[PDB]
């Protein structure tokens, strides 16, 4: 199971 | 099998000549691939890799395609932004790479997190093990900290790595028991490989082993031995299991004296082999 | 970047026995960047139906890819594994010994 909802940009 | 961990694995290259960066994940329980994503096949879904993540409904692999997808335009975005940071041609194709996880120990409770990220194959940021801060390795990545910080990054992965990567971990070893928690110990052999008149190979090997975690070792009258011998990278079979030998030269007629010694989870006791054919 | 020179192993999943069927395998690993191109070679002659897993990474970062075939070992049939990546000046071509 992923992490959610994303990941933050950089 | 004791001790395990969930780990996903991302890759995203930038194609400057044309079109969106080419996306590859994968995710693993122990050294077992379950699901991939490729940005270049058709489905444009996560795909299961292992059986016992196929019994998943429908819900599960939309929801868990929706996730991978936004992390590829993520990757895309940063890719863009990376470019910028380092001053770079937009000429050039670029790889930015991120790994998480979590392990349990054998009593299935949790152990530690990771999360880390690298561009261009070297580190960028990474999560500390205490889950509440992070290492940033050049003044690029000292900026991307500080968002992150003001954003409360660290601690929504925490929660995420403490709580849904083991409990899920866990619905995982006990849906894929009868292999994630089998293990197979190493089938082991010497071969024989004369040299010359007065010298020859003796060849240890481990053979269809699971998980890939190996030791194997040369001892002369009961001593450790490194000089003069040889140890190959643990590979796969292809079958899910994994290979490995090691190698020492020797005085021919004094084979006996050596002993190759394997260490593996699969084994209670350590096997140890000797030429004696 | 930093570009790294990938490693090659060729062997068969399976001891190999002249005439009986098997799986001859080129696992490439320490390599960056991820582009590379491996064949499969029989008598010098470039294997069709080759798959190969899906791209991963080590902890260096490094990356690593399987390249299997179905195959069957004789005597005198030479098989081997040739690899192109940004590191390497001409492919390089690493033969199939039953022994390793
Ligand atoms: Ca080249």
């Amino acid at each position: 199971r992923q992490f959610g909802p994303d990941f933050p940009t950089i | 099998m004791g001790s395990h961990s969930m780990r996903y694995f991302f890759t995203s290259v930038s194609r400057p000549g044309r079109g969106e960066p080419r996306f590859i994940a994968v995710g693993y329980v122990d050294d077992t691939q379950f699901v991939r994503f490729d940005s270049d096949a058709a489905s444009q879904r996560m795909e299961p890799r292992a059986p016992w993540i196929e019994q998943e409904g429908p819900e599960y692999w939309d929801g868990e395609t929706r996730k991978v997808k936004a992390h590829s335009q993520t990757h895309r975005v940063d890719l863009g932004t990376l470019r910028g940071y380092y001053n770079q041609s937009e000429a050039g194709s670029h790889t930015v790479q991120r790994m998480y996880g979590c392990d349990v120990g054998s009593d299935w409770r949790f152990l530690r997190g990771y999360h880390q990220y690298a561009y261009d194959g070297k580190d960028y940021i990474a999560l500390k093990e205490d889950l509440r801060s992070w290492t940033a390795a050049d003044m690029a990545a000292q900026t991307t900290k500080h968002k992150w910080e003001a954003a409360h990054v660290a601690e929504q992965l925490r929660a995420y790595l403490e709580g849904t990567c083991v409990e899920w971990l866990r619905r995982y070893l006990e849906n894929g028991k009868e292999t994630l928690q089998r293990t197979d110990a190493p089938k082991t052999h010497m071969t024989h490989h004369a040299v010359s008149d007065h010298e020859a190979t003796l060849r240890c090997w481990a053979l269809s082993f699971y998980p890939a975690e190996i030791t194997l070792t040369w001892q002369r009258d009961g001593e450790d031995q490194t000089q003069d011998t040889e140890l190959v990278e643990t590979r796969p079979a292809g079958d899910g299991t994994f290979q490995k030998w090691a190698a020492v030269v020797v005085p021919s007629g004094q084979e006996q004296r050596y002993t190759c010694h394997v260490q593996h989870e699969g084994l209670p006791k350590p096997l140890t082999l000797r030429w004696e054919p | 970047m930093i570009q790294r020179t990938p490693k090659i192993q060729v062997y068969s999943r399976h001891p190999a026995e002249n005439g009986k069927s098997n799986f001859l395998n080129c696992y490439v690993s320490g390599f960056h960047p991820s582009d590379i191109e491996v064949d499969l070679l029989k008598n010098g002659e470039r294997i069709e139906k080759v798959e190969h897993s899906d791209l991963s990474f080590s902890k260096d970062w490094s990356f690593y890819l399987l390249y299997y075939t179905e195959f069957t070992p004789t005597e005198k049939d030479e098989y081997a594994c040739r690899v192109n990546h940004v590191t390497l000046s001409q492919p390089k071509i690493v033969k199939w010994d039953r022994d390793m």
